[PDB]
């Protein structure tokens, strides 16, 4: 045989249910809001990184060798 | 025998699976045109090209001469 | 027997003997979400899995059946 | 997994002081262990013997010091395998 | 060369003359009649230590100079801590005679690293606005200033630095250097 | 060859990547002295990157026979991996050689 | 230093079928001093000498025992002298 | 302080405030109570150390037994290194890496 | 565990300092050509991780005590996979 | 108007708002919380939309604006890829300090949220303003707002604690002063862009080492000089022990990317061997030590003590990757840190009214899910992988021992160590029995509260931990120039 799950999420009894403090408004609109729709906002942020700068430069400058045959042969 | 909801956790852990691969989706510049229009809003607003520069060089120099004057005032001679 | 535990105290792994009266109907839905997201992980695979070797066709090879860049190379391969 | 299966038919017991006779009780217990244990040992045409016993050709086969050594070294770790087996 | 004995004495004197002075305060401010001639009774075991100390500090500061033959900061740290340790002993702890070598030592030691200027400090004699320019602006240094005095090596890995290399691990290896060809071909 | 994109248009150094004959009196050219001396060493450090690549897809696609086939590219990461290194500029505006 | 064609070869046949041997020979004693002499087991756990090299191998060598006293308490103490002096 | 001594070696079986610390509510504690308590390393009480390094030594002294008789008496080796045409030079990585067995001494 | 993760992290950090990365494909392509004693140190010190994990005579002492887990965990884990590692 | 004074003002607009609602309107004391909690929440969007903004790969320092109005002190305020991370960390940190003291702080509630706010731009100034002695002047502002919040909501030890931080604080600071003092002579300035294209004497350079690692190192804090640390984070509430464990410490980190490394190269790389020598007694003694701590806060502080060690030794390794992970190892930190103060200052203290890791034992059985975050929380303080706490170690120590191996060695010691204390010291709390039969009253689990704060910073730790690219990516371009050497065939070129 098998018990029915049981226990107080958050410490609320059955009975009652859970009590809002002031800090969930705040902390879940704001803080947690914020945090994803930065997060969406990332996504479309244009690449600034001097890796994809470099990779740019390092790709011509391999292509002008035996490596990396380059697409055009000018 | 009570039953068990699937839960708040369930839908967030799942849209949130939901919503990243619906917005990866979207968020592709395309086979190989132009970048999205909201790519577009994101370099304009951030553009940048050379304002920093020109007001850092100006702040250097303002700070440099500064420097000159009070090199020039403390070091007088008595 | 079966061991004395609180009843107030909240698991997510479901606690002391926790079996819901709905498992078979939750284990379902779980099991749609796990089989819809590896789905979604074979596409992936499929499409970024890269080989240097291209198995023979008279073998055993169930990837060639979704993978392209072994697909395309059959496809390929028929032209001439 | 087969002691697994000694361990949960007695009460939970894991000395050997306190077992013996099981045969009759465990059989399908016994010969699966057994045959565990004679590819344990490697005795010819099992699993385990074609794998540890070339080892120990090789180790031979290498027609070194530390080879030879070795091979001695490991003779007496397949004795005393065969004891606690 | 100096005389370690003759500057001694001298230092003893001056330092414990003004020891005889706060002994002499002391006295004055004793509540009790005790005599004029107990400047040397009771008293006298603070000019007599405080003689103690100067003795103490000339004549090591003086005798470490003539051991090394040269006038410079560290001179007044070992009479620090000689004069510390001097103070130490009249309390008669091990753990006071180090805390006051300590104390006295550094203390000496830092004033005249820095030269304190209580008697006054040092003259340029020179233009201090160009003194000031002259830091400020120089920004470049010759390779060999950074390089005689930082090494070479430890990222430092100036032009020519490997043929360098080749020729002093020579000298000190035995080894000729020469990396493998790494490819089948050439 | 690939032509450079937008993005190589803004970044690009417009100047030598040197600290010969600048005057550390005008800012804007000793920060384009030193953005041009740390994007050459980043270049020859993200060239060491893609021959990492090309070895990696050589290595996978020889097998047995990759210590006779790969070798081209062996020599030219060992090349770029000796001498590829993010520095800085600070040595070098410090001091002058030669 | 490849060693499988010697291994195939240069073997003697004796070296290579004697982990064989030594194993039925090393079984069959083991089941001869259990249930069939079985006393000899006993008289070496309580021989002075077999005694302790009984408890030298329940022991695992004394290898946990010189751990403990000598690596973790000796780290253990390190940190009351730090905390404490 | 009360002496220094492991709670493993009290009685499992006495009556205790806390059965599983085996301790009793208002007993005094020693200054390393952290360290002297149910869960801390296990003080293995089988023979002292003396004698345990000892036998210890004697395996060891077992050990480079074996070494030596097999050192005295170890076969030769049976085959000629294997001859490789070329030395397997190209396809072992050239002239910059290690080669086979090729007309060398032997 | 983490005696052995300390060599293997310092291990690993003996490759970064010598070949610029970690991968397979760079570590292996280019090991011949490298510096025979920087292999060793790398070597030795995969050794040492590799001797925690497969509990080889000298950090051995976790895995007997690995049985106080559910025998099933005792097949899975410290029989045939992680000490496989 | 520079949103780099936006981050400053907002603020400071809560303190006057919190000040003075009870005069625009008896006003209950959760009006200004939700006010405290809003206005930190306000600059953080700030921040957000600043490294939005951001530009990964440009020298010159970015958000500026012109004052043409110089005075002889004046506040000048500039964001580059070194200080931008420590920027956001502040305003992350923050709004979870406040909601972690949520319930806790019950007297002088505008007090406590009026310093925490003041601290938040005081500690904000320090990773913004342009200029040594401006970060000299915010380094040591929050010296008078740390000393009142801890006798106000300190603990028993609170008034010794206080005194310690402060005059800690205060004199190594005086010896970074005379540095700093010694450099505006010979300069005239200064102002970043004027100093850092300075090249001082390497006897001065010496000299000026000294003092500023004299301060540095009581802030670090290195062993020996960490007295105050155990004192002041284990006796200040837990909000402002949060703020002295993730953002307080780490301004010593960054005050090495202004005031060591670009300016004091050939002393740095003489005197690394002293530096190495005193971080690697460091790691050792703060983790033979905190082994024996039977305090759990004063266990989870001194932690600290051994990973700050760890990222000082790699922000003196001259190299790439050890410079970008002490910065990567700071920043983790003050994630793991700030949750294993909530979970020991926050949720064991606040049951049980007692640090004494003897009463504790067996929580697992009653709180499963304080066991879940507590486990993932000590994984991290311990470095294991998929949490940015181990690509910080992973990459400082590589950097550490590409610089001084033996020193490197020595340091990769906490591998061993720091697992040695975090496993410990959870089997002891969460494990280690059934439950502590001290505790004659059954306990309640985590709250709302307690499990956001929590899922928050191991969310941060582990997403960071996976995908470091987030961080790395904007710190790869700025670091490029605080590294001090060159190539025998990469230098010079015409
Ligand atoms: C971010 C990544 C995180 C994961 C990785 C890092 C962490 C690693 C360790 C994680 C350990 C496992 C998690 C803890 C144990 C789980 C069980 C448990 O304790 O449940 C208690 C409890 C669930 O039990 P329940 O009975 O459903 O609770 C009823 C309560 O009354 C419900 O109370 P409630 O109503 O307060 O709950 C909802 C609450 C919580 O607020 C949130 O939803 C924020 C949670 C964080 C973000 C989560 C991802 C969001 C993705 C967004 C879309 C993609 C971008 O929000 C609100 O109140 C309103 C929603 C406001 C959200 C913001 C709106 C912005 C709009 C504009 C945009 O936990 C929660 O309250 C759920 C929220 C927190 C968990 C988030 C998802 C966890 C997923 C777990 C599985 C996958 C793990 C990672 C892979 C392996
Ligand atoms: C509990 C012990 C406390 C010890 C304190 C020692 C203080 C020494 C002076 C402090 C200092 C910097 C102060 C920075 C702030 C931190 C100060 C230290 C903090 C605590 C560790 C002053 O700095 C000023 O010094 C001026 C010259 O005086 C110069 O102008 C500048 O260097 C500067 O303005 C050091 O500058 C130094 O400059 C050098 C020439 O570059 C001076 O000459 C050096 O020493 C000569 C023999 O003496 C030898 O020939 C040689 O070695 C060298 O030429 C030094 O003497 C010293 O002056
Ligand atoms: C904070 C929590 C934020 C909540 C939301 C983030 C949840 C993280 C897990 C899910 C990640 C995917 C979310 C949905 C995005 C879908 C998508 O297409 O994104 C693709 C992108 C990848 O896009 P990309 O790789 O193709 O190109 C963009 C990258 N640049 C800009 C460099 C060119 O990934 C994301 O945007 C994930 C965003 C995560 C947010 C950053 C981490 C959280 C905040 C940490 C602050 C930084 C450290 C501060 C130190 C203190
Ligand atoms: C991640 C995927 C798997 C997650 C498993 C979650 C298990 C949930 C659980 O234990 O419930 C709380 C359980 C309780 O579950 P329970 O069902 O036994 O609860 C009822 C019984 N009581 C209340 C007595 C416990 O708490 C614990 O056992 C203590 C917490 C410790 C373990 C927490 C999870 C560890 C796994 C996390 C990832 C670790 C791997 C990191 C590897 C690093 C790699 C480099
Ligand atoms: C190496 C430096 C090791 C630092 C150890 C720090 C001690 C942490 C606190 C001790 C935890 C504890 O009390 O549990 C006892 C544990 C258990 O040890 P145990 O031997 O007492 O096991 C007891 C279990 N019974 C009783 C069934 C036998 O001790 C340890 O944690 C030792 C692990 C340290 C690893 C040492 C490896 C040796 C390296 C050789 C090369
Ligand atoms: C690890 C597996 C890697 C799989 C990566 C992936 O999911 O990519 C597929 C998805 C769409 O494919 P796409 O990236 O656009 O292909 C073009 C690439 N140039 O690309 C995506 O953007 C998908 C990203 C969303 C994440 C999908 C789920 C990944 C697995 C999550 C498991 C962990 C959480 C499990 C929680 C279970 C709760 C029920
Ligand atoms: C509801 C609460 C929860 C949600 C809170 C908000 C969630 C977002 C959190 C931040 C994440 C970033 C996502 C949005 C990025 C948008 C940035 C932006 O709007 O650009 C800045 C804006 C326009 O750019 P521009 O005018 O060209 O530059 C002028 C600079 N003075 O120029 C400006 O600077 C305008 C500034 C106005 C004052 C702020
Ligand atoms: C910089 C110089 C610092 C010198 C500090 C001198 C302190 C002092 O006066 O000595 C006292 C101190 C402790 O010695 P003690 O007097 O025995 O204290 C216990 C008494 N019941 O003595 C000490 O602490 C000295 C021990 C350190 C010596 C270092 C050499
Ligand atoms: C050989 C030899 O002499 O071993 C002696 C040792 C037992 O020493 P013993 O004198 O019997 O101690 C009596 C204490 N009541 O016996 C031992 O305990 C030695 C333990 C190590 C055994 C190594 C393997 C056996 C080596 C001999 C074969
Ligand atoms: C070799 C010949 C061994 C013949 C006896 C072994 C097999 C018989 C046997 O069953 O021994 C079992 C006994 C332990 O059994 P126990 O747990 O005490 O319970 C009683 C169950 N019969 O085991 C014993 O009583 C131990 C007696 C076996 C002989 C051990 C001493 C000889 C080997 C010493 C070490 C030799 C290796 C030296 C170093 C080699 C490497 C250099
Ligand atoms: C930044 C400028 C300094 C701001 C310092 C606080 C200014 C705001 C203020 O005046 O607060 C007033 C408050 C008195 O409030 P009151 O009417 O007494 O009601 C509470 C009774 N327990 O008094 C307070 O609560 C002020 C206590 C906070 C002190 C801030 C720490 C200053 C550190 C220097």
């Amino acid at each position: 045989q098998y018990d029915p799950p049981t226990g107080w999420l958050w410490g609320v009894r059955p009975g009652e249910k859970y009590q809002n403090e002031g800090w969930e408004g705040p902390f879940f609109y704001g803080f947690w809001g914020s945090l994803i729709v930065f997060a969406i906002a990332y996504a479309y942020k244009p690449d600034t990184s001097i890796q994809t700068w470099a990779l740019e430069e390092a790709r011509r400058r391999l292509e002008a060798e035996g490596i990396l045959e380059d697409p055009n042969p000018t | 025998n009570v039953e068990e909801p699937l839960g708040a956790a369930f839908y967030i852990a799942v849209g949130g699976i939901a919503s990243s691969f619906v917005i990866y989706n979207i968020s592709r510049p395309g086979p190989n045109g132009e970048p999205s229009s909201l790519h577009k809003w994101f370099s304009k607003i951030s553009d940048y090209k050379d304002e920093w520069e020109t007001r850092n060089t100006l702040m250097a120099a303002a700070l440099e001469q500064a420097a000159h004057d009070k090199h020039l005032l403390l070091t007088a001679e008595r | 027997p079966k061991i004395p535990y609180p009843k107030h105290v909240w698991s997510p792994a479901g606690g002391w003997y926790a079996q819901p009266a709905n498992w078979k109907q939750n284990t379902a839905i779980f099991g749609l979400v796990i089989f819809g997201i590896t789905a979604m992980v074979w596409k992936y695979s499929a499409e970024h899995e890269v080989r240097h070797k291209m198995p023979e066709p008279d073998r055993f090879y169930p990837s060639r059946y979704w993978v392209k860049q072994i697909k395309d190379y059959e496809r390929a391969q028929k032209e001439k | 997994l087969g002691a697994g299966s000694v361990i949960h038919a007695v009460a939970d017991n894991q000395d050997f002081r306190k077992f013996g006779g099981l045969i009759s009780y465990l059989p399908l217990t016994y010969s699966v262990m057994l045959i565990a244990s004679l590819s344990l040992v490697a005795f010819p045409f099992m699993t385990g013997f074609y794998s540890k016993d070339f080892i120990l050709e090789s180790a031979y086969g290498q027609f070194s010091f530390s080879g030879v050594a070795v091979y001695i070294i490991a003779t007496i770790g397949a004795i005393f395998t065969t004891l606690y087996s | 060369p100096k005389d370690a004995v003759h500057l001694g004495l001298k230092g003893a004197a001056v330092v414990g003359g003004i020891g005889l002075l706060f002994a002499a305060v002391r006295t004055s401010l004793a509540r009790k009649n005790v005599g004029p001639w107990a400047i040397f009774t009771r008293n006298g075991k603070l000019a007599a230590t405080f003689a103690a100390v100067g003795g103490a500090y000339d004549f090591t500061r003086a005798a470490a100079a003539n051991l090394r033959e040269k006038e410079d900061w560290v001179n007044n740290g070992i009479g620090g801590l000689f004069a510390g340790a001097t103070m130490g002993l009249t309390t008669g702890r091990i753990p006071r005679v180090l805390g006051f070598a300590a104390l006295t030592g550094v203390v000496l030691a830092t004033a005249e690293y820095a030269g304190s200027g209580l008697r006054g400090v040092f003259k340029r004699d020179v233009d201090e606005y160009e003194r000031k320019e002259f830091l400020r602006k120089n920004r470049r240094r010759p390779i060999e200033e950074t390089l005689a005095e930082i090494g070479e090596g430890r990222g430092i890995k100036p032009p020519g630095y490997y043929e360098r290399r080749a020729q002093r691990l020579k000298e000190k290896y035995g080894v000729d250097i020469n990396p493998v060809c790494a490819d089948p071909d050439q | 060859p690939t032509p450079e994109s937008e993005a190589f248009l803004a970044k690009k150094p417009q100047v030598p990547p040197t600290f010969d004959g600048v005057d550390y009196e005008d800012n804007k050219r000793l920060k384009q002295a030193q953005d041009a001396i740390i994007r050459e060493q980043w270049v020859q450090v993200m060239m060491g990157r893609l021959v990492r690549e090309e070895l990696s897809k050589c290595y996978y696609r020889e097998g047995v026979n990759h210590l006779e086939k790969c070798g081209k590219l062996r020599e030219r990461y060992l090349q770029l991996l000796a001498n590829a290194k993010v520095k800085g500029y600070l040595f070098e505006q410090q001091n002058y050689w030669s | 230093h490849e060693i499988m064609i010697d291994t195939e070869f240069a073997v003697p046949v004796l070296f290579k079928l004697l982990p064989f041997i030594f194993t039925i020979s090393f079984s069959v004693i083991a089941l001869t001093l259990s249930e069939l002499l079985s006393e000899l087991v006993i008289y070496f756990k309580f021989s002075r000498f077999g005694y302790n090299i009984f408890g030298f191998f329940n022991q695992r060598f004394l290898i946990e025992f010189f751990y403990n006293k000598y690596i973790t308490n000796l780290i253990l103490n390190l940190g009351g002298q730090i905390t404490k002096i | 302080n009360p002496p220094r001594i492991k709670r493993q070696f009290r009685d499992p079986h006495a009556d205790w405030w806390d059965k599983q610390e085996r301790r009793n509510f208002g007993e005094p504690v020693h200054e390393d109570h952290d360290i002297l308590g149910m869960f801390s390393p296990y003080e293995y009480t089988w023979i002292t150390p003396g004698k345990g390094l000892f036998q210890i030594g004697l395996f060891i002294a077992s050990f480079l037994g074996l070494c030596y008789v097999v050192k005295l008496t170890y076969p030769d080796r049976v085959s000629y290194p294997r001859e490789f045409e070329g030395g397997l030079e190209r396809e072992l990585g050239g002239a910059g890496a290690v080669r086979a067995f090729l007309c060398l001494d032997d | 565990n983490r005696v052995g993760d300390c060599f293997l992290t310092v291990g690993m950090f003996a490759i970064l300092w010598s070949l610029g990365n970690l991968d397979y494909a760079t570590v292996f392509s280019l090991a011949p050509y490298i510096n025979s004693n920087v292999v060793i140190i790398i070597g030795i010190c995969l050794l040492i991780g590799a001797m925690a994990k497969s509990s080889q005579v000298g950090l051995h002492v976790w895995l007997p005590m690995a049985m106080e887990g559910p025998t099933p965990v005792s097949a899975l884990i410290h029989a045939a996979t992680m000490v496989t590692a | 108007m520079s949103l780099l004074y936006v981050l400053l003002i907002i603020p400071i607009i809560g303190i006057f708002l919190i000040s003075t609602i009870d005069s625009f309107y008896f006003f209950n004391v959760s009006y200004y919380k939700k006010i405290a909690l809003i206005t930190t929440i306000l600059n953080l969007i700030v921040s957000l939309i600043i490294y939005i903004l951001f530009d990964f790969s440009n020298n010159q320092f970015q958000f500026i604006q012109e004052n043409l109005d110089l005075s002889f002190y004046d506040i000048y305020l500039g964001v580059d890829g070194v200080s931008i991370y420590f920027v956001l960390l502040t305003t992350i940190i923050m709004p979870i300090a406040l909601v972690s003291n949520w319930n806790s702080i019950t007297n002088n509630i505008k007090s406590y949220l009026i310093i925490m706010l003041l601290l938040e731009t005081l500690l904000l100034a320090v990773f913004l303003v342009l200029d040594v002695l401006l970060f000299y002047i915010f380094f040591e502002s929050i010296l008078p707002p740390l000393f009142i919040l801890i006798g106000l909501f300190g603990s028993s030890n609170k008034v010794r604690a206080s005194f310690y931080i402060f005059l800690y604080t205060l004199l190594g600071s005086l010896f970074l002063l005379l540095s700093i003092l010694t450099m505006s002579s010979i300069v005239g300035t200064t102002y970043f862009d004027v100093l850092l294209k300075s090249s001082f004497e390497y006897t001065t350079q010496l000299f000026l080492f000294f003092g500023i690692f004299i301060a540095f190192a009581v802030k670090t804090p290195v062993w020996g000089l960490n007295s105050w640390l155990l004192r002041a984070h284990v006796e200040s509430p837990l909000g402002g022990s949060i703020v002295l464990a993730a953002i307080v410490l780490k301004l010593s980190l960054y005050g090495v990317f202004r005031l060591i490394l670009p300016i004091l190269p050939q002393a740095s790389l003489n005197l690394t061997y002293i530096v190495y020598a005193i971080g690697a007694i460091t790691v050792l003694y703060a983790s033979f030590s905190t082994l024996r701590t039977v305090d759990v806060k004063e266990l989870i502080a001194y932690s600290s003590v051994a990973h700050a060690a760890i990222y000082l030794m790699g922000v003196f390794s001259n190299t790439i990757q050890g410079l970008e992970g002490a910065i990567l190892l700071g920043l983790a930190h003050g994630f793991v840190s700030s949750g294993l103060f909530i979970c020991a200052g926050g949720i064991l203290y606040d049951r049980t009214g007692t640090r004494l890791i003897y009463f504790f034992r067996g929580l697992t059985q009653i709180m499963p899910l304080f066991s879940l975050f507590f486990f993932i929380l000590c994984l991290g303080n311990a470095g294991t992988p998929l949490t940015l706490n181990f690509v910080g170690e992973f990459m400082s120590l590589y950097g550490t021992l590409e610089r001084l191996p033996i020193a490197g060695m020595l340091a990769s010691t906490s591998i061993i160590f720091s697992a040695a204390y975090s496993i410990y010291m959870y089997n002891r709390i969460a494990f280690g029995g059934s439950v502590s039969l001290y505790f004659i009253d059954c306990f309640r689990d985590l709250t709302k509260r307690e499990f956001f704060i929590l899922f928050t910073l191991v969310s941060f730790t582990v997403i960071l931990g996976i995908y470091p690219s987030f961080v790395l990516d904007g710190l790869h371009y700025n670091i490029s120039s605080v590294v001090y050497g060159i190539e025998p065939n990469a230098s010079y070129l015409t």
